[PDB]
RNA sequence: UUUCUCUUCAGAUCGCAUAAAUCUUUCGCCUUUUACUAAAGAUUUCCGUGGAGAGGAA
RNA sequence: CUCCGAACGGUAAGAGCCUAGCAUGUAGA
């Protein structure tokens, strides 16, 4: 079934295998991506380009 | 349909800004309604005036248990909703009550080996 | 495949492990799915079946309960107008309903006790528990969850009708649940755990 | 009339009378009449037969005494 | 992980910084089909890509909790915990109607009462469509007035359980 | 009543020996040497 | 905080409701303030710093000013606006200013119950470095 | 004059009423126990209370 | 003729893979 290629792993399932690379300690090992928090101009860029590139 | 949607628009919001009025009146009425049957009690009529329904929420139309009938508790958590399914009239049979339970030998409360409670309301 | 009980009980579920051996359900289902699949094999055109599309179910899809996956999948030719849902025995079939391109089966077998002889309770119960429930694999919104008892040799079945299936799988189940071959390895096996050689 | 229990091992052992051909929902209100929780939020269950809000009481033909493991969505 | 938001929060004094839902719901969330995809970290802006791709507004249903993206996404930018001017931008925002409908369920749950009164009032005035998926699965249109209209006069609007605000008569007998 | 806790003793005394039977040549003790 | 008391004020409480209403304010300000910031205690200072204000206003007017009667000195703290003991404790010709307990030695209470402005300025403050774990009265 | 501290003695219905537990006996049960039922005797625990030093605010 | 009860005696044991809310606050150079 699923097989990881850096967590060295393979989960027989779906739903399993789906809470494993997130937070995986090879998924930690890749790099840690803790949510920072983005200025608030990035709100701003995010809500304008999207309603350019979705919308227009 | 611009033109229902903005229509309708005021229709709710007549609606919602009557519930506040009608909200900030009510404590008055309340007291008001005390007022008025203040004076009501006092010199309308001496047992001559109810102007009264004795409304409430949900009837308990009880029956009569049969012989050791248990004593059945509807629950008292929920009954301003005044929710139909409470009125059925809890005065039935539920497991072992559909027997006479007299033309037994001379009584039998529960032979389930923890008959701690002694009591038939015979006095 | 023991279905359940209830309290300890060690001597009754050591002799219903003993009445199941092997995976003995999961035989059962695939002997009666491939049942089903011969009796449509052996009129397709009459009925309007396009070609047998037996699902790929999970391996204890015959075990679980919450659930209901479906059986085998029919693909019927065209404009295949559908009957309401009623039971096998009513006669009385409203043909007014909606025209399915898919039409789907799912057996479940029912190891009823005294309390659960109805077999066609069991079987709508389940049908619109599997239909109403967003949560079971389910292509078709047509099909009949067609039950079976097992401790009661009972069968019953509910769902959306194919025109001229009521006699068709009538005739079948009875066909079916009789002459079994693993219907017969339970009666040996209950036979022979319960000293009864007649 | 049926006498359902609704039981848990949780400090919570209820006894509700449930009617013949009702159906579940007002078992529901009466389960949350006896004990004090949210209507919508209460759940049936016997070894994960989830019991749904529309299905009837006859329909699986629960009897008199029939014990329903109690949970909460 | 989805303990706290990077390292510290500003704990709402209402409950607890995460467990403002309940802790079933929310344990429902995490063993959830969605929670496996846009986990893997949201802090401020991928939010708004995952936010107005989904077009639904409600809570639970199936008989099973079955909690929609919506409700998870609010529980995901619960746990992120984004900045004031952000759910400001949010709910100025007449282009995109969910967004907006996120920033007010949002400052509901994580703002003083002031504040929604103050930011909630104009949106009084979208007689706009919106849908909502009922508990038995089946969905619904629905007005946003009616919506704001059970998010401040009834409790619960959706499966959450609102932390008890305040009553107008009390405000406007003391401030605005 | 006490023919239950002697069944319950034998069905102890089994599972454990079916452990250590499943133990001893385990793929983890017996197949994992198998390599060696 | 005015809450309730079963019957009118004095005469003279027209005077009063504006500056301690603002005292009041700045306490509810203070109540409901973030944790975020402080350390372990430093929130429990400023609620101390109000009310050391609203007792020093409530008592300018008792009777260091001699404009209050002497109802609202007796009925202000009857309703819960100031504390009589503490200002009994202001009686005392050494307790002049501090506040109740964050610098005193070991009284009844195994820290201290005597003030926290008790230290002297002569000798206290080990050092430079002048602090207070109750109050933070340098 | 009013209160808070405390070591101290209570056979006053210490409290114009009223809680539990432990032990020993007697019933009802009883599938094992813990939860039990209703009568007697005793020992403690809790809500407390009364009368006498000393020491602290008005 | 309204006195209404709860827990234990209960869910076989298993080898391969995987994910996590919690916890120390120091001695010393």
């Amino acid at each position: 079934g699923y097989y990881c290629n850096v967590c060295d792993c393979v989960v027989k399932d779906s739903i399993n295998f789906l809470d494993h690379i997130n937070g995986k300690k090879h998924q930690r090992n890749l790099g840690m991506s803790m949510r920072v928090e983005r200025s608030t101009l990035d709100q701003v860029k995010k809500r304008f380009e999207v309603n350019k590139k979705k919308m227009e | 349909n611009d033109e229902e949607e903005y229509e309708a628009w005021k229709v709710r919001e007549l609606k919602r800004i009557k519930r506040d009025r009608e909200d900030r009146e009510a404590l008055e009425k309340e007291k008001a309604e005390i007022e008025r049957m203040r004076n009501l009690t006092e010199e309308e009529r001496r047992a001559e005036l109810r102007a009264n329904g004795k409304v409430i929420t949900n009837k308990a139309v009880k029956g009569k248990y049969k012989f050791l009938q248990k004593y059945y508790h509807r629950g008292a958590f929920f009954m301003d909703e005044d929710e139909e399914v409470y009125k059925r009239d809890f005065s039935a049979p539920t497991l072992e009550d559909h027997f006479n339970k007299t033309i037994l030998p001379k009584v039998m409360q529960v032979k389930n080996f923890g008959r701690s409670g002694r009591t038939k309301y015979t006095h | 495949t023991g279905i359940f009980m209830h309290g300890k009980i060690p001597t009754l579920k050591i002799s219903l492990i003993q009445i199941f051996r092997a995976h003995l359900w999961q035989k059962i289902h695939e002997s009666i799915v491939m049942d089903l699949c011969q009796v449509f094999d052996q009129e397709l055109d009459a009925l309007e079946i396009e070609t047998v599309q037996k699902e790929t179910i999970h391996p204890r899809k015959s075990y679980k309960m919450n659930s209901s996956c479906a059986d085998i999948l029919l693909f019927a030719s065209y404009k295949w107008n559908v009957s309401r849902p009623s039971l096998l025995a009513d006669s009385k079939d409203v043909m007014d309903s909606t025209t399915t391109q898919k039409y789907w089966i799912d057996i479940q077998l029912r190891w009823g006790d005294y309390d659960s002889h109805d077999i066609e309770r069991y079987a709508r119960a389940k049908f619109l528990d599997y239909t109403t429930d967003n949560m079971s694999i389910y292509p078709s919104p047509t099909g009949v969850l067609i039950a079976i008892d097992l401790a009661y040799n009972l069968h019953s079945a509910y769902g959306n009708w194919f025109p001229g299936s009521k006699p068709l799988i009538q005739q079948a189940m009875a066909k079916i649940m009789k002459a079994n071959p693993a219907l017969y390895v339970l009666r040996e096996r209950i036979r022979k755990g319960l000293q009864l050689y007649s | 009339m049926i006498e359902v229990v609704c039981n848990d091992r949780l400090g919570k052992k209820v006894r509700v009378k449930c009617n013949t051909d009702d159906t579940i929902g007002d078992l529901k209100k009466l389960i949350a009449a006896q004990t004090g929780t949210r209507w919508n939020k209460i759940v049936l269950k016997k070894w994960y037969t989830i019991f749904k809000d529309h299905v009837s009481l006859g329909d699986y033909e629960i009897h008199d005494g029939m014990n329903l493991e109690l949970y909460y969505q | 992980m989805a303990n706290r938001t990077v390292k510290d929060a500003h704990s709402i004094h209402g409950t607890n910084p995460q467990y403002l839902v309940e802790k079933i719901i929310r344990t429902r969330i995490y063993e959830s089909k969605y929670w496996k995809e846009e986990c893997f970290g949201l802090t401020a802006e991928l939010v708004v890509d995952k936010a107005m791709e989904l077009r639904f507004v409600g809570g639970v249903y199936g008989g099973n909790i079955k909690p929609t993206p919506f409700l998870c996404l609010t529980l995901k930018m619960l746990q992120i915990q984004p900045e004031k001017d952000i759910i400001v931008e949010f709910i100025k925002n007449e282009d995109f109607k969910y967004v907006r409908m996120l920033g007010a369920l949002y400052m509901r749950l994580t703002g003083t009462a002031i504040d929604c009164y103050k930011y909630l009032e104009p949106l009084y005035n979208d007689y706009r469509k919106i849908k909502s998926q009922n508990r038995n699965g089946e969905f619904e249109l629905m007005h946003v007035d009616e919506f704001i209209d059970e998010l401040l006069h009834s409790e619960r609007v959706c499966d959450i359980i609102l932390p008890r605000l305040q009553k107008r008569y009390v405000l406007e007998e003391a401030e605005q | 009543e006490a023919r239950k806790r002697e069944l319950k003793k034998n069905k102890k005394q089994r599972m454990m020996v079916r452990a250590a039977v499943l133990k001893m040549k385990d793929p983890k003790q017996i197949i994992r040497d198998m390599e060696k | 905080k005015v809450k309730r008391s079963r019957k009118a004020p004095p005469d003279g409480w027209e005077l009063i409701e504006p500056t301690l209403d603002e005292l009041d304010q700045k306490m509810r300000e203070a109540e409901t303030e973030p944790h975020e910031g402080k350390r372990k205690v430093e929130s429990l200072w400023p609620i101390f710093r109000i009310h050391h204000q609203k007792t020093r206003y409530i008592f300018d007017l008792f009777y260091k000013r001699k404009a209050i009667s002497r109802e609202l000195y007796e009925y202000c703290i009857k309703e819960g606006y100031a504390d009589k003991n503490l200002i009994a404790k202001w009686k005392k010709q050494g307790y002049e200013n501090l506040c109740c307990l964050r610098c005193i030695q070991t009284r009844d209470t195994n820290f201290g119950t005597n003030c926290i402005c008790r230290v002297p300025k002569s000798k206290l403050e080990v050092g430079r470095i002048i602090e207070c774990t109750h109050c933070g009265c340098r």
